[PDB]
């Protein structure tokens, strides 16, 4: 047996809940950023929704405008809206034993992104992977491999270097849809999980109806 | 299947198996040495094997699908149990869980522990329902999680999605349904007795139908003779070609097994007990319908093995009375010699 | 003799297909001091002259260039009438292979790339566009590179419809085997959508590109396309794109990415989740793994699906290639009963070829002869039935390693 | 010797112009085997028991240097075999390590630097060789960099080491015991010892495993072989404290590791602490040679075992370091039982269980420290051995657990060369003790 | 003195070949000529070691005699 040294070694986990909106103290974990810092007219708001049925979630909504502000004139592309976890003071996260990122979201036709800030040579570098919404209007889990995020600098694809996966600072979801109109995203949680074992069966919620070989407990 | 049978089989399996790295190596090397001696013995003599692929392919399919493998064979020698397994390849010779886990004797009805041999009582005490039979059923059961189905309903995605059905554990039970060594003589040489009800119980009880593979060996009775020089006596010998013929038939049709298991299901529905019940009713244990179904299954297995028998070149047609259970009643256990049961068969009886 | 008389005589000579006489008349008119200027008759005159001169097989390119240079000062802005622009283009492209001279021919009309584009319309002058299109889509793999240049050429002087994007991706990816050109065409579509005002790229295009990349194990293209898809906000990723990504990464033998694609596919609702194409890809991933192959096959009803002929063929190939010859034969025998699919020539051939044992091959031969006599006879007429089997392992090798080599050899032989 | 072989190989590769980067590696391997045979023949025919000085008075050649050269021969042949021959003919192992002409040139430069370290007779040659080896290590690590902080830390570590070496050279040039002591710690810091090891263990952790197998072995051999041959720090309290602290940190600090390569780096730290105790002793040639040879064999064997284990995992962290955590080896006995048996042999040799080579090496060290009046460090060594055995038994316990998982890609042709080399290393560890008396007599006659 | 050294070296070569076969998940006896090659190579190495050790013992006796 591993005996006592099992408690002396660094603890290992199969997952890590990055952002959890189920708890009623979630605004203190996350911060929102629209383009009003650049002078844009797109607003961003965040709130917790606690329905009678189903788990509580968070609403990342707003009106993503794409109008060039008439104050500084030196912005050009002036539309974006994002939210990310509060700045990391341990000074960084550790994802080296993790392989995928799980986002329990209920999105819309708008076009979202997953943003990750980690240790990079440039402080403005960002690991981005588009949040593929497949069934808008219904809850779904989006799984993004952590080794499938792409390194960008202010939206420009740069030289590809692997994510440090040991000095991750923040994670969040942004909106660079480049399209006018209101947007609203409902988010349950964002977690970092290890490699899932092979399944050959649809999820229990998405289960087809037939006779079950398994005996009912 | 029933919960009590599986529980008792699991208890006896745990009694006869520790599943530890210490005991496993001892069992592995014991079985390997016995198999090596049998293999060398087989190459020492002249042997004809026809169908080894059927046993080898039906064992890998059974482990692949988690069904479990069952083997049915004639009992003509005392030492025909290990010797016949000398023809198996090395992968099935030294890997204990890729090996047989039975001795047989099919009940009475009417280093052995490391050799993967469970105990069966061959005397008139108890009956076809012994802890050995429960153990056979348990090793023919892959899990306690799936329901009982007459036909093999696939289940590897719900359980054992990434696991193995019988992981480092054998599923190969091998009976000798005659119950005793049979050493009949010419002209009805190579013939068998009536197959007993235990093998039928192993066919019907498991929640997943096994892959039954009949076998027939002829010639080892000419080596490990029950009486000294029994086949060398004048007038008792006609063929001097001391050739061992092993025949492994095709796995029996799954439709017949499914039909027998459907009859078992109907018998279960005759009473109020469910397919997966806590205990076996005495009606299913000692009842006319269950006994008739078990006798039918045993007769079908015996007929398959007799059909395989004719492939041996030196054989004669079997009398229709030899397959009837009643024909072998009122048998004598005192002569200890060339016996003359109803003036139809000559045997090397030795109690 | 006035210049109009010379033009009329030259046109009359051209109408009789006497190009040499027309050239002689033109040179004589030059020798006689005739003045050529912008008048209605004259444009048609030297246009027909150029058309008929281009219509001669023995005419050299240098003479054509000299005649064009001589005629250019007469024409306004150096723009010959469209009839010549069609006929000379057809002569240069269909009859000869000189992309540089034709490129300079357009550059004479339009010598600035970004400036004075004045993009034309296909309906007004379809003949030149059709000629260029035919030249692009008639080159083989040897002339593929030039075609690529011509493709870009077509985008610098004409506004191609969006269907040409689809069929150009198909042509470069499939016909000329230049998958890099197809990837560059997709990138051009993306660039024109993001920079200029153009319709966005479709997920069908990226699915087709992934299919073609899987067909030839183009790892660089797979990686570049994956990186493009990850950040591309103009199109989404449906089941088809996921299926084709998983096939592409199966082709390059990647564990993590194939498992990632299968994890993404498996979490979709079964209505829009895995399909029979997913089953094909997942069965081809587990070629030599019989346990995961069996788990894949059992999962087809778990997703609300039914096996197809391709599903059965790949399942039987996986069964035979791992030593389970009897299992594959039994499945083939009971296929019509359990699933309602009649085994075809492809299925029987796959079972026979991948059964590397004389006895089991004899058994499948007997079954085929008894059940499908005409189909087996047809299989005996060609060369579909191979006779490769495991050799006697005098090197005392285990059957699994000795059998994977035979399976790979049969894959290579049946590949083509 | 090998110096000529290394410079000739550098000249050959520099002007080779071969498209394939593995054919040149295989040619290098064949050359190294041939040169090993030729140099052994030359030494036993015309160079036994002699101390020659070549060039001026800068390079020395004696029995100690020749045997260290043979050890480098053996390790370098094994590493070239790993580089040239893909263990499996699949995409995973091809992308696992892809040598490039720059990498071969850098490795040859590093080997030449280590040899010049061993053969150094003057501080100028020393200075040059250590800086060459440090620059080669930095460049090799900089070729494969998946992180920015790791690259910066490696650069800073190399710069600090170079600055310390330059300061030591200037101090000795200005001119005595203090200078020699400062040089001793300056050389000892570069192989990784208690107060400065963290950076080297970090670099080893964040390096490709087929690079780590090299960069964790050659510098230690070179530096400790130069130190032992030129006895300058004997009966030193500073070395005593440093060795005791290194043993304590490598043992206790090794218990806190969950990553396999962090654990291997801490095991290397502990083993260096074992050999660094021999610097306190007189007549320590045989003991040090025995221990360095057995440690090199065990290091190579365990790294090959971990490399072999890469095929039996259903996912890969990254193409350069497929296995990172120790729990990735759980239930490895159910994928390749004999691989786990070999790993058990190696770790039991590391612990010092007789009659394996590690036990005999540790017994030689212990006897040497006991028969010259050192008793406290003997208890320290015993306690360190027990504490190291704790996490070695942890690795065993993890690797012999139960695993029911089905593995994708269960069968493929394992390379015959690599498997044979691994088996040869295991058999050496298992049955080298039968040659112990012969080894002792050979060392007594030829090397002394 | 050659017999024991050669026999032990050949046994070591046989062990190396057997372990090489077994770690490749290959049955013992795979490529049986490999057993011969491994045994011969290791026996040659042991023979070289025996000759060098004989020289060692011969030199040692000289010092002890004097
Ligand atoms: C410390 C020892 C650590 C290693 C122990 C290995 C022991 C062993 O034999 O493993 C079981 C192992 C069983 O096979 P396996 O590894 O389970 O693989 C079975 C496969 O189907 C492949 O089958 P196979 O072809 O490998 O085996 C059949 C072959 C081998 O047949 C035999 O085993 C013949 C009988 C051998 C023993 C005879 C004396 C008793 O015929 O035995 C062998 O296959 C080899 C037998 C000979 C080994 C001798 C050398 C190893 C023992 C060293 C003793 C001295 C130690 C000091
Ligand atoms: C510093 C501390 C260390 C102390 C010293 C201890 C030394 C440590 C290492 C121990 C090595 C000692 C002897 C080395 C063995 C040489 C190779 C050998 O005999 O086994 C190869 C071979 C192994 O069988 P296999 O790999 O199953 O081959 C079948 C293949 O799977 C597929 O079929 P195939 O057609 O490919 O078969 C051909 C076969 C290759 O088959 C061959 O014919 C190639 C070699 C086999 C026979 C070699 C010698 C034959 C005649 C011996 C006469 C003297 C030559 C050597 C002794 C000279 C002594 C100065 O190819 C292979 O598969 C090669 C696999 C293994 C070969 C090389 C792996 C280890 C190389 C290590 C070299 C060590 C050099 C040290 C120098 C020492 C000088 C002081 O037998
Ligand atoms: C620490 C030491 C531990 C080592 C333990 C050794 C245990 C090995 C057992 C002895 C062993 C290897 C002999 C060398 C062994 C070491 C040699 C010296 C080292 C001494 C220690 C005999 O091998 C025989 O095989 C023959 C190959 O045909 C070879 O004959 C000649 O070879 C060339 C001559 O140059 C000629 O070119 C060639 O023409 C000759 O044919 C010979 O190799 C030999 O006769 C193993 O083979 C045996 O087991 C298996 C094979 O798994 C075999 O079954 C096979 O597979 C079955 C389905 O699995 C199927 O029934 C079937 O497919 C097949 O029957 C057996 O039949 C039998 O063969
Ligand atoms: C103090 C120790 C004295 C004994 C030393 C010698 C041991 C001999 C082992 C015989 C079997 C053999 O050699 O290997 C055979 C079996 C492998 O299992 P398999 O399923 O048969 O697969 C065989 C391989 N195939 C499938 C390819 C054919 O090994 C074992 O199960 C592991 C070794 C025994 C248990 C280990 C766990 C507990 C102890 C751990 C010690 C590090």
């Amino acid at each position: 047996m591993s005996a006592n040294p099992a408690i002396v070694r660094p603890t290992e986990t199969t997952e890590q809940v990055l952002v959890n909106f189920t708890k009623p103290n979630s605004l203190e974990t996350v911060l929102t950023k629209c383009d009003e810092e650049l002078g844009g007219y797109s607003t961003v708001n965040l709130a917790l929704e606690r329905p009678t049925t189903g788990k509580p979630y968070g609403r990342f909504f707003g009106n993503l405008s794409l109008d060039l502000p008439k104050d500084n004139k030196m912005v050009t592309r002036s539309g974006f809206a994002m939210f990310r976890t509060l700045d990391q003071p341990t000074n960084a996260w550790n994802w080296e034993q993790y392989r995928h990122l799980e986002l329990r979201v209920r999105g819309d036709r708008r076009k979202y992104f997953v943003n990750v800030q980690s240790a990079t040579p440039l402080a403005s570098d960002l690991y981005q992977h588009r949040l593929f919404i497949q069934t808008p209007g219904e809850w779904e889990t989006v799984v993004i491999p952590i080794d499938d995020f792409i390194l960008t600098n202010k939206g420009v694809v740069q030289e590809q270097m692997a994510m440090d996966t040991a000095n991750v600072y923040t994670v969040g979801i942004g909106l660079i849809d480049r399209q006018y109109g209101p947007y609203n995203l409902d988010i349950e949680y964002i977690k970092a999980v290890a490699h899932p074992p092979l399944e050959f069966k649809p999820k229990k919620e998405y289960e087809v109806e037939k006779e079950t070989i398994l005996l009912t407990p | 299947s029933f919960r009590n049978v599986s529980l008792r089989g699991s208890q006896l399996l745990g009694k006869l198996d520790s599943r530890g790295w210490g005991w496993y190596v001892a069992k592995k090397w014991n079985i390997g040495l016995v198999y090596t001696m049998c293999k060398v013995f087989l190459r020492c003599k002249k042997v004809d094997i026809k169908g080894l692929d059927n046993l080898l392919e039906a064992h890998r399919q059974a482990r692949l699908e988690g069904r479990g493998l069952l083997t049915v064979m004639n009992h003509t020698s005392v030492l025909d149990d290990p010797v016949v397994w000398g023809m198996l390849p090395n992968d099935n010779g030294w890997i204990p869980y890729l090996m047989r886990w039975a001795t047989g004797a099919k009940d009475i009805c009417y280093f052995f522990g490391a050799g993967q041999v469970l105990p069966i009582t061959r005397f008139g005490i108890g009956g076809p329902f012994q802890p050995g039979m429960d153990m056979c059923v348990r090793l023919l059961n892959p899990n306690n999680k799936i329901k009982y189905s007459a036909k093999y309903t696939p289940y590897l995605v719900h359980t054992n999605a990434t696991s193995y059905p019988f992981w480092r554990e054998s599923n190969w039970v091998h009976f000798f349904p005659e119950g005793y060594v049979h050493q009949a003589l010419e002209p009805h040489e190579g013939t068998m007795r009536y197959f007993r009800w235990g093998t039928s119980r192993a066919v019907l009880e498991p929640v997943t139908p096994p892959i039954i593979v009949p076998m027939f060996s002829h010639g080892l009775q000419k080596v490990f003779q029950e009486i000294p020089k029994g086949y060398e006596m004048e007038g008792n010998n006609t063929n001097k070609d001391r050739t061992i013929s092993i025949r492994i038939g095709e796995p029996i049709s799954e439709t017949t097994v499914a039909g027998f298991r459907n009859e078992w299901i109907n018998l279960c529905h005759k009473e109020n007990v469910g397919l997966n019940a806590e205990t076996m009713p005495d009606v299913l244990k000692n009842g006319q319908e269950a006994k008739d179904l078990r006798s039918k299954v045993a007769a079908y297995l015996r007929e398959e093995v007799e059909k395989l028998r004719l492939t041996v070149p030196n054989m004669n047609p079997e009398l229709p009375e030899f397959k009837e259970p009643e024909f072998w009643s009122d048998i004598d256990k005192v002569h200890k010699g060339v016996y003359n049961h109803r003036g139809k068969v000559r045997m090397l009886r030795n109690p | 003799k006035d210049t109009s008389i010379f033009a009329i005589e030259m046109d009359k000579a051209l109408k009789n297909h006497d190009t040499l006489e027309a050239l002689s008349i033109f040179y004589e008119s030059f020798e006689q001091g005739a003045q050529w200027e912008n008048k209605r008759l004259h444009m048609e005159a030297m246009t027909e002259l150029l058309i008929q001169y281009a219509g001669l097989n023995d005419t050299s390119v240098a003479d054509i260039l000299q005649l064009v240079q001589r005629i250019e000062p007469i024409c306004a802005q150096g723009r010959i009438p469209y009839s010549a622009e069609t006929a000379i283009a057809q002569n240069v492209l269909q009859r000869h292979s000189d992309t540089a001279n034709f490129y300079t021919f357009m550059n004479r009309q339009y010598g600035n790339t970004a400036d004075k584009v004045t993009k034309q319309d296909p309906q007004i002058r379809p003949h030149t566009y059709q000629v260029i299109h035919d030249y692009i889509y008639s080159c083989e793999s040897e002339r593929a590179d030039l075609a690529w240049e011509m493709y870009g050429l077509l985008h610098k002087f004409y506004v191609v419809p969006f269907a040409d994007y689809y069929k150009a991706i198909k042509f470069f990816a499939q016909d000329v085997k230049r998958q890099d050109y197809a990837l560059l065409t997709f990138q051009q579509i993306r660039k024109n959508h993001d920079l200029h005002g153009q319709p966005a790229a479709t997920s069908e295009m990226v699915a087709f590109l992934f299919h073609e990349f899987a067909k030839t194990k183009y790892k660089r293209g797979i990686k570049r396309l994956h990186e493009v898809v990850a950040l591309e906000t103009s199109f989404d990723v449906n089941r088809d794109v996921l299926n084709e990504m998983m096939a592409a990464y199966v082709s390059v033998e990647d564990l993590n990415r194939v498992q990632d694609c299968w994890a993404q596919l498996q979490q979709l609702p079964p209505s829009i989740g895995a399909n029979n194409r997913s089953v094909d890809v997942l069965l081809s991933y587990f070629k030599d793994n019989i346990h995961y192959t069996e788990r894949t096959w059992q999962g087809i009803p778990e997703f609300g699906l039914l096996p197809t002929l391709e599903n059965y063929e790949q399942y039987l190939i996986n069964n035979c290639r791992t030593g389970n010859y009897r299992r594959a034969l039994e499945i083939t025998k009971n296929m019509e009963i359990d699933s309602g699919l009649k085994p075809t020539a492809k299925i029987i051939a796959a079972v026979y070829n991948y059964t590397f044992t004389e006895q089991r091959k004899l058994e499948v031969e007997q079954w085929a002869e008894k059940a499908h006599p005409e189909m087996w006879l047809e299989l005996k007429e060609g060369d579909k039935l191979k006779s490769l089997c495991l050799p006697a392992n005098s090197d005392n090798d285990n059957v699994e390693s000795l059998l994977k080599q035979a399976s790979a050899d049969m894959d290579e032989e049946m590949s083509g | 010797m090998l110096i000529l072989a290394i410079i000739s190989l550098i000249t050959f590769v520099s002007m080779s112009k071969l498209s394939d980067n593995r054919a040149i590696i295989r040619l290098i391997n064949i050359y190294l085997i041939l040169v090993l045979v030729l140099d052994s023949f030359l030494y036993l025919l015309f160079l036994n028991n002699q101390t020659y000085t070549v060039m001026g008075e800068l390079l020395i050649f004696n029995s100690f240097t020749f045997y260290i050269d043979m050890l480098i021969y053996f390790i370098m042949i094994v590493i070239s075999s790993l580089y040239g021959y893909n263990l499996y003919n699949n995409n995973l192992y091809k992308t696992l390590f892809e040598p490039k002409k720059e990498l071969i040139i850098l490795f040859l430069i590093n080997i030449l630097g280590a040899l010049l370290i061993v053969h150094s007779n003057d501080f100028i040659t020393l200075f040059v060789a250590i800086e060459l080896q440090s620059y080669s290590i930095y460049l090799i690590t900089a070729i494969y960099n998946s992180s920015y902080k790791a690259s910066k830390a490696s650069m800073l570590y190399f710069f600090m080491g170079g600055i310390l070496s330059i300061l030591i050279a200037y101090s000795i040039n200005t001119y005595l015991n203090l200078i020699l002591i400062a040089l001793s710690l300056g050389l000892l810091f570069k192989i990784g010892i208690a107060p400065l090891h963290k950076w080297l263990i970090s670099i080893y952790e964040n390096t490709p495993i087929l690079i780590t197998i090299y960069i964790s072995l050659i510098p230690k051999i070179s530096i400790l072989s130069y130190l032992v041959l030129s006895n300058i720090s004997i009966n030193s309290l500073v070395i005593s404290i440093l060795a005791i602290l290194t043993l304590l940190v490598g043992s206790v600090g090794g218990l806190l590791q969950i990553k396999i390569k962090r654990l291997l780096a801490f095991s290397g730290l502990t083993n260096a602490g074992y050999m660094m105790l021999l610097l306190l002793l007189n007549n320590n040639e045989f003991s040090y040679l025995y221990y360095i040879t057995q440690y090199s064999i065990s290091h190579l064997a365990i790294f090959m075992i971990i490399i072999f284990s890469i095929y039996y995992i259903n996912y890969i962290n990254n193409q350069y370091n497929p296995i990172i955590y120790v729990n990735q080896l759980k239930g490895l006995i159910h994928d390749n039982a004999y691989l786990v048996l070999s790993m058990a042999i190696v770790v039991f040799s590391f612990i010092g269980i007789p009659p394996l080579l590690g036990f005999f090496g540790k017994l030689n060290i212990l006897m040497s420290i006991l028969n010259n009046g050192y008793y406290f460090i003997s208890i320290v060594l015993i306690v360190a051995s027990l504490i190291s055995a704790l996490y070695y038994l942890y690795l065993l316990n993890v690797s012999i657990q139960d695993k029911n998982n089905i593995l994708i890609n269960s069968n493929e042709t394992v390379s015959s060369v690599l498997s044979y080399i691994l088996s040869s290393l295991i058999i050496l560890i298992t049955f080298g003790f039968i040659y112990n008396s012969l080894i002792i007599d050979i060392f007594n006659v030829y090397f002394n | 003195a050659l017999f024991t050294s050669l026999v032990g070296a050949s046994g070591l070569g046989f062990a190396t070949k057997f372990l090489s076969n077994k770690i490749r998940l290959k049955p013992a006896g795979y490529y049986p000529l490999g057993y011969v090659f491994s045994g011969v190579a290791w026996a040659g190495l042991g023979l070289v070691l025996h000759n060098v050790h004989q020289h060692s013992l011969e030199v040692l006796e000289k010092k002890k005699t004097a």
